[PDB]
C-alpha cells in the first residue's frame, strides 16, 4: 500500500514518541534554526522524527 | 522585517507549506518559489480560495505571502535554458525563473532577505533501486536535489544580510538504507548533508551566515505518494 | 596557560562561526529544546559550539 | 505554569546561569539545585546582590528565582548518606539534599514540574589522563556525571507532567579525543550521550517525556578550570 504508507505506519508504533508527525512540526523546528536564537548553530543536521532515528531493533 | 523565500512549495501538504505556517506564526514575510510546471495550478487553487483555511493561523492570524515566483532550481542563469524547456507550454508564459533572476526578483522588489529555506527534491527513477539507476537519472537527482542548493547560496548570498541562516530538508536514507529510496534520492540526500558542512565552512567564514539543514520524518505530502514501493 | 583558554582560542580562530560562545548562546538552544516548539525532537546531542565539531583540519 | 529545575548552579559562570537566564525571557520559573559545599557561598552572595547585575535580563526583566536548593547529585536516598558527609562541616546542617528528597520537596511545595536540565559533572580525578585514572576515580566520574541523570529520571519522572522536556550537558571529547579532558570525564559523556538515547526511548514509550543532551563549546565556567592541562 505504497511506501511512504509503509514509512508512517512503521514511525507511528516504533519511534521513541507514539505521536503523529505534522508538517508544522518541522516548520517550528525550522522556524527555530532560522531566527538568531540558534546563533551558534551550524553545519549541522538536526532530526526532528520523534526519535525514530535512534531505534535498532524494533519491539515488536 | 525578516523575509523568507521558501524554494519548493506546490501545494499546502508538504513541508514547505508547514515551515511557512510556523514563520508566519512570527511575522515573517514569505515568499514562495515555485516549479513552473504547477505555478498556474498553484495561482489557480489560490486565486479560488482552495488554500484559505490552510492559511489561518493558529492565533487567528492570517498567512501573509509577500510573493508567489515561478521558480526551477534546475537551472542557474537564463543562458542554461534549453530549447526543450524554452519552448515547452508550461515554461512558455513564463521568465525570470532561474535561480540567478528570482534572485534579481526578489533583490529589486524587496531588497534584502535574511531566510532562505531549500524544500526541493526531484529524482525521475526514484522508482528503481541504486543499482538499476541509470547515470542519466542519477545525475538529474543530485542535480535537482543536491547541486540546487549550492547554487541557491551562491546567487542568494548576494542578497542576503550578514547573519542570515539557510535550511534544507533530508532524509536518514542518506546513512542506513531504506528500500524503496530509490533512483539516487539516498546519494543526493547524502550530499546535501555533507554539502551543508561544507557550505556552513564557506558561509560561516565569509559572510558570517548560518546553514542546516532538517532530517524529517515521514509525511504524507504529494512527492511521498510518487515514491511507489 | 590551562586547557579551557587553548578550547576557547582555537574555537575562536577555526569554528565556521568567528565569534564568543556566550553561556546564553546555550541557553537560548536550551529553552528551545525545553519548549513544546521541539515536540518532535527526542534522544539526540544537539551540538551548540559555533560549528567547531564540523572541522577536521585547521585552516593555516 | 512552567516549572524548571536546573541541577547544578554554584555561580553565575556557568552555563546553568546561562540557562537559567534565557528560560527566564520565557517567563519560566526557576528551581536551582546547588551543590551543597558552595550552597552558603552562593546564598551569601545572591543575598548581599552580588548577581545583581547577572541577574539583568535585557528587557530590563530582572530574572525570577523561585527556589535555590541544596542538591547533591551523588546521593539517590536518604539511606545513601554515608556518615562524614553526613556530619561534614557543609553539609551537617542542611536536609533534603538527596535527588530523592528535592523531587518529593518541590511537588510538595509546587507541584508538578515539567523542564528539567542536568547542568553538572564531576571528576576527581580529571588531572590525569584515561590511562592513569582509577577504577574509583573512574567510577565517581560515571557516578556523577552520567547515573545522576538517570536517577534524576527516574525520582522526577512521577513529578513531571506529559509531555515535559529534559536536557543535559555534553561535550565532543566522546566522540574525538581531546587529551586532557580526563579522570574518565570522556567515558561519563559517552555513557551520558548513550544514556540519553535510551532514555528518551523509555521515558517516551511510557510517560510521552523528551531527553536530548546539548554538546556545547567551550566556556571559561569555573570548573573548566580545574581542567589543569
Ligand atoms: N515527506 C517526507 O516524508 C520527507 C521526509 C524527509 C525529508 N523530506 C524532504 O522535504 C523536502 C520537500 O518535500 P515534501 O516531501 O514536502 O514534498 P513536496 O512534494 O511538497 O515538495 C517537493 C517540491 O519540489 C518542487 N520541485 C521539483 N523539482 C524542482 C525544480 N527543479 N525547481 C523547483 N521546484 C522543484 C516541486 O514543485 C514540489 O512542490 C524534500 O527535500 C524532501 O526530500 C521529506
Ligand atoms: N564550560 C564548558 O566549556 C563546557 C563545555 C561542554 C559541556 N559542558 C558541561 O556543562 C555542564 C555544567 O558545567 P559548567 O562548565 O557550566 O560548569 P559549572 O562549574 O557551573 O558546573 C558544574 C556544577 O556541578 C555542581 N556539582 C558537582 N558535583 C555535584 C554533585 N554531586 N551534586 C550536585 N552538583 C554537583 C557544582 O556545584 C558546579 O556548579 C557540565 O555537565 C559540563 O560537562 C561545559
Ligand atoms: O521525483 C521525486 C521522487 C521522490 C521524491 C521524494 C521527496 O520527498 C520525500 C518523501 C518521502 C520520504 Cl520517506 C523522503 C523524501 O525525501 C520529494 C520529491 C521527490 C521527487
Ligand atoms: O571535577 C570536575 C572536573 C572537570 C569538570 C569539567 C566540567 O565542564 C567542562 C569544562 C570544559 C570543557 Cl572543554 C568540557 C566540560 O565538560 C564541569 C565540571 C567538572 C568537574
Amino acid at each position: 500500500y505504497t511506501f511512504i504508507d509503509y514509512a508512517i505506519e512503521y514511525s507511528e508504533k516504533y519511534a521513541p514518541l507514539r505521536q503523529k508527525l505534522l508538517s508544522t512540526d518541522i516548520g517550528s523546528v525550522a522556524s527555530f534554526l532560522l531566527s538568531r536564537e540558534s546563533r551558534a548553530i551550524t553545519g549541522q543536521t538536526i532530526y526532528v522524527d520523534n526519535g525514530l532515528n535512534i531505534m535498532f531493533l524494533p519491539d515488536d | 522585517e525578516d523575509i523568507c523565500f521558501i524554494a519548493g512549495i506546490g501545494d499546502t501538504n508538504g513541508y514547505g507549506w508547514g515551515i511557512a505556517k510556523e514563520l508566519s506564526k512570527r511575522n515573517v514575510k514569505i515568499i514562495f518559489g515555485i516549479w513552473p510546471p504547477v505555478y498556474n495550478i498553484f495561482m489557480k487553487n489560490y486565486k479560488n480560495g482552495k488554500f484559505d483555511n490552510d492559511m489561518i493561523i493558529d492565533k487567528d492570524k492570517k498567512m501573509n505571502i509577500l510573493d508567489m515566483l515561478p521558480f526551477d532550481a534546475s537551472f542557474d542563469t537564463a543562458n542554461d535554458i534549453d530549447e526543450e524547456t524554452k519552448n515547452n507550454k508550461r515554461y512558455n508564459m513564463l521568465q525570470n525563473y532561474t535561480i540567478e533572476d528570482v534572485a534579481n526578483l526578489i533583490h529589486q522588489k524587496y531588497g534584502k532577505i535574511n531566510m532562505l529555506v531549500h524544500s526541493l527534491a526531484n529524482a525521475k527513477e526514484v522508482q528503481k533501486d541504486l543499482l538499476n539507476t541509470s547515470r542519466k537519472g542519477y545525475l538529474d537527482a543530485l542535480s535537482k536535489s543536491s547541486y540546487s542548493l549550492i547554487s541557491l547560496c551562491k546567487y542568494f548570498v548576494n542578497i542576503m544580510k550578514p547573519q542570515s541562516s539557510i535550511i534544507s530538508l533530508t532524509y536518514h536514507a542518506s546513512q542506513k538504507v531504506v528500500p524503496g529510496y530509490g533512483g539516487g534520492m539516498s546519494s543526493a540526500k547524502a550530499a546535501l548533508e555533507s554539502d551543508t558542512r561544507v557550505l556552513a565552512y564557506h558561509l560561516g567564514r565569509n559572510y558570517n551566515i548560518r546553514i542546516n539543514t532538517i532530517s524529517a520524518g515521514p509525511l504524507k505530502s504529494r512527492a511521498a505518494t510518487a515514491i511507489n514501493k
